[PDB]
């Protein structure tokens, strides 16, 4: 009585396609209703899909809905995942067993495959994630990335209620008409922002994009105040 | 007024409707036991219906077999069209992959085949009358293999698939058996097995009816060829003196069952444990079984009583159950595609040539043994590569010979479980 | 003057088209380009493209390919953004901004005023009582499983999974045994409560068990229970 | 601590005041800079006697040996720098005469002895700084012929007196330094007691266009060529204040840094020929046109910030008046960064005949357009180089280069450049070989584009956002002589197959940073998509960080010449085998931060056969040896250069050597 | 007699020393199937040694059913001491539990039992048979509050755990129902009463088998007390509606088992689905098999001659099979681990008191509305105190009366029923 995966496998980057095969040496292996269940690394098992003999009737879970799609073929005593559109989430160890229906839920499993998620950006990094400054003091936001940048950072400024709107640095070391107070330096790799003295009003989020190259490309959340 | 009166299944039509229409409701409602009860209540319908079309068909009853082959041909065409539920199909195959009936089943028919005959008739028939049948086999085995020569088949799927299914006893006992036989030495799929093998049965059961009579004709030409009326040539004569007591008990009847069981459990530990291998090849717990129930028959341990009760028990698990068995036969075995594709013009003349080397070689042997040439034939040749029990009362039929009977049944009955015994020694031996 | 109007806030079923309306006012419009920023709720922002209103000329990032359509109208002077085939995990807030390029570097001068787009049981929810246990191999286990609503016919099932290895079945309906079990164990319990006792550990009897219920067909499994020394 | 024996001896930081004894005589150049000693030994000096070169710096000693240098007369160069010493006799120089340079450097002699270089007369360098003095007497007699620099900066020397330079009458001085010297009053007639006077250089040094025109008188009949003067404070110039010059010859000058406002006319009327001249850094307000007039033989002249800043408050807008540059017959290279010029006149250039480089950059604060007749002034010059960048243009108007001919190299990249190309802006271009137009915002593209000018050889187009650019019929069919193009960061989608064919002597291309991982996926609509043909002389290839997943094998057929090519960052897995057949010379790969797991053999077949660098730094390797066999095999028996080969290249993706080097398997 | 002459089960000595021999050889080593195949020969084996020992017994022979009753102790023995290995205990439970054999065992003798009856006589002496366990159940409860006082017992205690929870149904019907609306009511822990109260009812099991064997001693001893199988105790009804029917052939006998097993799927469905509960009470679904049944008696249509045959289907299950199925019943429902560890003298006593009291009230009951009184006590306050269905099965084959399992089987579940709604109702009102 042996039931296998042994398929797919391996890192694949996120909106990866994958397929997933099974086969199914000891029993009829038509005639039975096939299901396939995921556990996640230190988590608990769950239910992805099911299909009936000849495929007439196909369930689905809820989380990949739309997303996933299940085939057999009888006469290869053979069964086939496909797996679309992948994301970060979808990690975990995959396996296929065979529902019985009253005589026994789950009698035979098998030995499933390990599938885990694993590029063209300019990788922007914020060092100092810092909070909760007092009022009239001295900030100074950093920057970092993975290929040199000449002269084409930018500034970005969010209210945590509403859209940022608020356009501080055009260049390094550049001021748009409204605003004050607020001063940029930096070249090449790296870069410093500065506010000269806090002030009430001064206490938001902040945010920062890349120019080199048209894929413009923002930065992961800056400093919040 | 023959809507009422007809019946069905030994049912007046109404009662009929009424168990129908609980099949019907049950499936549009979808909900069913998954048991033995739950089994039966879904087979012996469908059985009951699918089988009286089928015997009340004026060509297929007599020649294609009747109720069994459309029957399962039906059951696997449900399977394949889609038709039926999940549950449905849970149900019927749970009483047949994990309560095991079939083994049950077999069991039941092998006793009661072996152990209806009379000890002093078998002890007779170890002179000379058993050799005729196995040179039988041999000689037919020769001829196979040469004319499977000739279109290029090899040779292990000639000894496999077509010498030992038609030298057999019908789909009842001699096929069934065979696949499992099959499935357990070699290890690849059974489906195949049973769905090329049916056909070519069927196919030699048309042909033994077909030359049941043309022999005859050439023994009225000329007499010198062989005696009519007489098995043995200068046959002489000799006294019965049979003796047995009509009652039989409830009780009496009941001894059969344990017997059939006990001989299956010796059996299965021979093989595993006592030895794995006579040889160097291993045999199946079927073939030890048949040789356990022959040793108690030769013993003479058990009373007359006692074997006409195993007599009844195993006709009424061939008379009424059958149908039963034979719908989930058809589910969990056939393959439709394999029985269209099994028939061709080289499938129908293989099986023709066998059988004309079947009766050559009894034929011989019986002149060898004293017996009448004729009847050396008949009796053990065609009445032997037949479907069982049940065509055998038409080849006689079909020649002016009712006298042969009980040789007639001798043959069928105790063949039945020697070519099984050759079948394991092949498959072990070949492969 | 410059100004923003974004279509209304929204939610419904996966698997589904909808359109979004970016319009403005104070300036030409057939100028300047408009792109649209994508923000996951508590996350960074992410670009997906941009267009021309001169010609309808397009860009899409990397991570668009399909699935989300921009387009305009000249005399609406509006933008037009559609995804056409919506799934789970497509919930997040969406803005449109239109681009000014001051000095060398292009600057998002604008930002639409904003929308929220979230694409959103009556199952059996299965939770365990104890969560880890640490006894000798003489004692009984008492571990327990809880349902949200009924369960009809007692469907239910007990698993356990020695650690890098597949589970395997114990109690296959609410009270009967597989084949390889000991003697020991034993399932009792009906409705919305359940049990399963362990007359008596062993050395060899230390892993995870779990709870799963198959009434419906929507499978749900329960957690996983420890058993240590 | 150990010194390099290759004739010298190094001794840096090493803050000992005992030389070491141990040092084999065959050296022949010391130094013991940034240590500190007491006194020169001359016996420790004595075992080895083979030196020219011996340097101290940042050493305080109080007194010199004078047997030292008699015992190794085969010196030839000495260096004091950051000495105590301040009074020195000539005893310890009185057989110190074979030096051929002397430097005291940070030594602070406020005084020296009456004659303590009588000795010595072939030396031809002497350099002092850091050193106060208000007299220049050394030696009362003529004397020291040979030597051609001296310095006194950092000096306090104030009046410098004609009895003081009698001493080298006899000499000819190359150049003397003077600057960093507070020195307020010249006696007359100081500069004509010595031999000839080729260059004087003055900067830092407060004169004034009164005092000034006072020296400029005592300048008459001289031999100077270089004069040089920056920060002067000359914020105008008369024309008395260059006259006392007329009686001399100069070559060079320089004004940089003083600031100058206004030039009245004719103040350079008096030099025929200037072929170099430096302008910059000052706040010019306006130029007359006679105030040039005179200079007829120049090549070289620059304005950079030799202007007023604009300032409309101030409305001072700087203006220069046309046909200014008509005396100016000989000019080849001009230099205007980065000034505020409002706009293009229509008469600026007229008379230049041998220009061939001129630069503009950010010169102008406002060019919007370019327009039919803007370049007219520039009807008959031969310009080779135009500089045009940084200019906040807007757009072009065609038939705009039609005086331009001779024109060659063009540079017209990081403006704001925004429109639909033509084709008719290239008609009077014949003989340009490249052109730069990266950093702008968008353009539109036809077929005719570059028919006019196929005699073209290398364009630029870097972070343009092409538009029309998947055209079927090839914009640069009418080009043929290209030999290097750039496409990069355009993050292109869709390409057609018949951009590349027709060309063959192109060398380099690059298209990294762009969005083409459809186009060979194996599943395209149309199959993956072959525009590499033709090419039987490319080189190098870049295709990093483009997303690609899938390589077809039959697109390196017809690259034969192909050295070096990188597809890093990439996110590649596997690759097909025998692709690199027709690669019959690859140098170089670079494949770090994909996702290439394993190295096997049967693609790698002409890969590894001869290669001078690879990199794969980060990679999610399976290190074992199924495939890793060769690999780490061969490493250890291969002579190609692998960096950070142990640094960067470890396994975790496997638990067999869990994060440990592949190398040590 | 003779060192040969002995039978046992019906078989001469040497005859069974060889299914002993095989026996002992599949238990020394390990090997046995694990199906159906291989679980009636143990339970054939053992069976008709003990069966046959228990017959011969001095004492325990006549004041006690002997191989009824003893095979069932024997059998719980052997399971208590870990003597049977792990795989004949799992074939055993395959046969009992698994494949739902005593359903159709009950399903069969309920079609043989009904069908035999004249349509015109079935209804009326329905009317009366309510009342006698209606009553029954208050003389239960008198004996049992009487001995809770004179122990001192809280009388609260009392009902909720003793009187209730043995007059139940069973365990699965009787028990869990029991423990699920103690919980929700009052809040209480729900394994602790299922932990008791398994125990109790099977202490009162036993003593109920005890009873009964001694009430048929009684029967024997007083004419007028005994109703030799008639329970209207009138007899009088006039039975001159007769019809000779045909010889019943093996088709004839097989349709009742057609009948038996499709009223099944037919009762299961209607339970199921399609009416639940009436009322506020929930029916288990061997109750819907009487009505139908009784129905389909009642339309007339069925032949005289199929009511023989399942006549005769069903005796013959009645007499042969039965000592196969107590093995069962003793090793898959029966742990003496438990009772065992519950023991005491007081429960012992309480529950002994409750079921004698029960009895009286019984037979009071029966007397009073003219029922025969012995009658009253077996298949009514004897049948309705014992553990289900495997309980009334021990109960009447204890006193020698097949005849009487509807009337048993009626008591049974519409009991449980009735005592849901009881429990429902004074367990909120005390409590
Ligand atoms: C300088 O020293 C070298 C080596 O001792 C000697 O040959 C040469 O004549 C010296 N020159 C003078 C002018 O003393
Ligand atoms: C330049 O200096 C004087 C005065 O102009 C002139 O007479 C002389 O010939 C020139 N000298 C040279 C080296 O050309
Ligand atoms: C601009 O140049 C074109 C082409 O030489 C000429 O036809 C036109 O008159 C010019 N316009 C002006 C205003 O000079
Ligand atoms: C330009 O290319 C064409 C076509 O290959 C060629 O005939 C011509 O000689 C080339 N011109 C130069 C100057 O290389």
């Amino acid at each position: 009585e042996v039931q296998l995966v042994e398929s797919g496998g391996g890192l694949v980057q996120p909106g990866g396609s994958l397929r997933l095969s099974c086969a199914a040496s000891g029993f009829t292996f038509r005639n039975s209703a096939m299901h396939w269940v995921r556990q996640a690394p230190g988590k608990g098992l769950e239910w992805v899909s099911s299909i009936w003999y000849s495929g007439s009737n196909t369930y689905y879970a809820d989380s990949v809905k739309g997303r996933f799609t299940i085939s057999r073929d009888n006469s290869k005593n053979t069964l086939y995942l496909q797996m679309n559109s992948l994301t970060a989430e979808d990690t975990a160890v995959y396996y296929c067993a065979r529902f019985a229906g009253g005589w026994g839920a789950y009698d035979v499993w098998g030995q499933g495959t390990l599938v885990t998620v694993s590029g063209s950006d300019i990788q922007m990094t914020q060092s100092p994630s810092s909070l909760s400054a007092s009022v009239g003091d001295r900030v100074t936001i950093t920057c970092r990335a993975s290929q040199s940048i000449g002269l084409y950072l930018a500034w970005y400024q969010q209210k945590p209620g509403k859209a940022p709107k608020l356009l501080i640095y055009a260049a390094s070391s550049l001021q748009s008409g409204v605003p004050s107070r607020f001063s940029g330096s930096g070249s090449g790799t790296d870069f410093t922002l500065t506010i000269s003295s806090l002030q009430p009003e001064d206490f938001a989020t902040y945010y920062c994009q890349q120019g080199n190259t048209l894929s413009y490309t923002f930065g992961q959340g800056t400093k919040v105040e | 007024s023959d809507l009422l009166g007809f019946k069905i299944f030994g049912m007046p039509l109404p009662l009929y409707a009424f168990a129908l229409i609980t099949l019907l409701l049950s499936h549009f409602y979808n909900a069913l036991p998954t048991d033995i009860v739950g089994g039966f209540a879904i087979m012996f319908i469908i059985g009951a219906i699918f089988g009286e079309i089928g015997k009340r068909l004026p060509i297929f009853n007599k020649y294609i077999g009747g109720a069994p082959v459309m029957i399962f041909l039906v059951a696997a065409y449900f399977v394949y069209a889609g038709i039926f539920t999940q549950k449905e199909i849970d149900a019927i195959s749970n009483v047949m992959d994990k309560s095991n009936f079939l083994n049950l089943f077999i069991a039941v028919l092998i006793t009661g085949a072996i152990l209806s005959v009379n000890r002093r008739l078998l002890l007779k028939s170890l002179l000379g009358y058993i050799p005729t049948i196995l040179m039988g086999i041999v000689g037919a085995s020769i001829f196979g293999i040469a004319i499977g020569l000739v279109f290029g088949i090899p040779v292990d799927r000639i000894m496999m698939l077509y010498v030992l299914p038609i030298m057999g006893g019908g789909n009842g006992a001699g096929a069934v058996p065979l696949s499992e036989i099959y499935h357990s030495v070699t290890g690849r799929s059974r489906e195949e097995y049973y769905s090329t093998a049916i056909a070519i049965l069927t196919i030699a059961n048309i042909f033994a009816i077909v030359f049941a009579a043309v022999l005859d004709i050439i023994g009225k030409k000329h007499t010198w060829l062989s005696g009519e009326g007489e098995l043995v040539r200068k046959a002489s004569f000799k006294v019965e003196e049979d003796e047995k007591t009509g009652q039989i008990t409830h009780r009496e009847t009941a001894v059969g069952l344990v017997l059939s069981t006990t001989c299956f459990l010796l059996a299965y530990v021979v093989a595993k444990k006592i030895l794995p291998s006579i040889g160097g090849v291993a045999i199946h717990y079927f073939a030890w079984m048949v040789l356990i129930v022959a040793a108690l028959n030769a013993s003479g341990l058990c009373s007359p009583e006692i074997k006409a009760g195993a007599k009844r028990l195993s006709d009424f698990f061939s008379k009424q159950l059958l149908w039963v068995l034979m719908v989930g036969v058809g589910v969990c075995y056939t393959d439709l595609q394999e029985i269209i594709n099994a028939i061709t013009f080289a499938n129908v003349v293989i099986a023709a040539i066998i059988v004309i080397g079947a009766v050559l070689g009894a034929a011989i042997g019986g002149w060898l043994m004293g017996f009448f040439p004729i009847e050396s034939a008949i009796t053990a040749g065609l009445c032997m590569a037949n479907r069982g029990g049940s065509g055998d009362l038409e080849v006689l039929s079909a020649c002016n010979r009712m006298n042969l009977i009980s040789y007639a049944q001798i043959s069928s009955r105790l063949g039945g479980g020697i070519v099984l015994v050759i079948a394991s020694i092949v498959f072990g031996m070949m492969i | 003057e410059v100004q923003l109007v974004q279509s209304g806030a929204e939610v419904k079923k996966p698997g589904e088209s909808l359109k979004i309306s970016c319009k403005g006012s104070g300036y030409s419009f057939t100028n300047y380009w408009v792109g649209w920023v994508r923000q996951m709720p508590g996350k960074g922002l992410e670009w997906m493209g941009f267009i021309d209103p001169s010609d309808s000329y397009t860009n899409y990032a990397d991570s668009v390919k399909g699935r989300f359509t921009i387009s305009a109208d000249k005399s609406i002077s509006t933008a037009y953004l559609q995804m056409n085939s919506l799934t789970a995990s497509d919930t997040a807030m969406y803005y449109c901004a239109r681009e000014l390029y001051q000095g060398y570097m292009d600057t998002f001068d604008s930002w639409g005023q904003g929308t929220l787009v979230t694409v959103s049981g009556s199952d059996i929810v299965l939770t365990q009582s104890p969560a880890t246990l640490s006894l000798s191999p003489g004692e009984r286990a008492t571990l327990s499983c809880r349902a949200s609503q009924s369960v009809s016919s007692n469907y239910l099932a007990w698993y356990q999974q020695k650690p890098g290895q597949a589970p395997r079945l114990l109690i296959y309906d609410s009270s009967s045994r597989a084949t390889g079990v000991p003697a020991r164990f034993s399932g009792s319990g009906s409705g919305t409560d359940f049990t399963l006792t362990i007359s008596s550990l062993e050395p060899e009897d230390f892993a995870v068990y779990y709870c799963h219920q198959y009434s419906d067909i929507s499978p749900t499994f329960g957690q996983g229970t420890k058993v240590e020394i | 601590k150990c010194t390099v024996s290759h004739e010298v001896a190094d001794c840096s930081h090493l803050k000992l005041t005992q030389v070491p004894d141990d040092l084999p005589t065959n050296i022949t150049v010391l130094n013991l800079t940034h240590n500190q000693l007491r006194r020169l030994p001359a016996a420790n000096f004595t075992r080895y006697s083979q030196l020219t070169s011996l340097d101290v710096g940042f050493n305080t000693i109080s007194k010199l040996e004078p047997e030292l240098c008699q015992k190794l007369p085969m010196l030839k160069v000495l260096n004091l720098q950051h000495n105590e010493l301040s009074q020195l006799s000539d005893k310890t120089f009185a057989f110190c005469t074979n030096l051929t340079e002397l430097h005291l450097m940070s030594n602070s002699i406020q005084k020296i002895k009456n004659n303590p270089f009588v000795k010595q007369k072939n030396l031809i360098t002497l350099d002092l700084s850091h050193n106060g003095l208000s007299s220049t007497k050394l030696g009362t007699q003529v004397q020291l012929e040979n030597l051609q620099e001296l310095l006194l900066s950092n000096n306090k020397i104030q009046a410098l007196k004609s009895e003081e330079l009698d001493i080298f009458a006899n000499s000819s001085l190359k150049k003397l330094e003077l600057s960093s010297n507070q020195i307020k009053e010249f006696s007359p007639g100081c500069f004509h007691a010595i031999g000839r006077l080729f260059g004087l250089f003055l900067n830092n040094v407060q004169l004034g266009p009164s005092l000034t025109e006072k020296l400029c008188l005592e300048l008459a009949n001289t031999s100077i060529r270089n004069l040089s003067l920056s920060n002067s404070q000359l914020s105008t110039t008369s024309n008395t204040t260059f006259l006392g010059l007329k009686w001399t010859n100069l070559t060079m000058l320089d004004l940089s840094y003083n600031n100058l406002n206004v030039v009245g006319n004719d103040s350079f009327a008096w030099l025929p020929q200037l072929e170099y001249f430096f302008l910059e850094y000052n706040n010019i307000q306006h130029l007359f046109s006679h105030s040039l007039h005179g200079l007829f033989n120049v090549r070289y002249l620059n304005l950079k910030r030799s202007f007023t800043k604009q300032s409309i408050s101030l409305a001072s807008l700087p203006k220069i008046d046309d046909f200014s540059f008509q005396w100016l017959k000989c000019l080849e290279h001009l230099n205007m960064e980065d000034n505020d010029i409002p706009g293009i006149k229509s008469n600026m250039f007229t008379g230049l005949i041998n220009l061939k480089y001129l630069s503009l950059s950010n010169s102008f604060t406002s060019l919007r357009t370019l327009t039919n007749e803007t370049f007219v002034s520039l009807a008959h010059s031969p310009l080779h180089i135009l500089n045009l960048t940084k200019n906040k243009i807007s757009k072009i108007e065609s038939d705009a280069f039609s005086w331009l001919g001779h024109l060659e190299v063009l540079d017209l990249g990081l403006n704001e450049i925004g429109q639909e190309l033509t084709g008719q802006e290239w008609r009077g271009l014949e003989n340009i070989f490249e052109i730069y137009l990266s950093y702008n915002k968008y353009l539109q593209l036809t077929r005719n584009s570059f028919a006019l000018v196929p005699s073209l050889q290398r364009l630029m187009l870097r972070r343009v956002a092409l538009k029309n650019v998947d055209s079927s019929p090839s914009p640069f069919q009418p080009l043929r002589n290209l030999t290097i193009l750039d496409l990069s960061n355009n993050n292109i989608a869709n390409i057609n197959d018949d951009m590349l064919e027709g060309l063959e002597k192109l060398e380099i291309l690059d298209l990294q940073h762009n969005n083409l991982a459809r186009l060979w996926k194996h599943a395209n609509p149309g199959g993956p998509i072959y525009f590499l043909k033709g090419l039987s002389h490319l080189h190098i290839l870049n295709l990093e960080s483009n997303g690609f997943d899938e390589i077809p094998v039959e697109v390196f057929k017809d690259l034969f010449e192909l050295k070096i090519i990188d597809l890093g960052l990439n996110n590649l897995n596997t690759l097909p085998a025998s692709v690199f057949n027709n690669q019959v010379s690859l140098k170089s790969l670079n494949l770090q931060k994909n996702l290439i797991t394993s190295v096997e053999k049967k693609v790698f077949g002409p890969a590894f056969r001869n290669l001078t660098e690879l990199d794969m730094r980060f990679n999610p390797f399976d290190c074992t040896c199924e495939s890793i066999a060769w690999f780490v095999n061969w490493i250890n028996e291969t002579h190609t250069n692998i960096p950070e080969l142990s640094s960067h290249y470890l396994c975790n993706t496997p638990p067999h050597y869990h994060g440990f080097p592949v190398r040590l398997f």
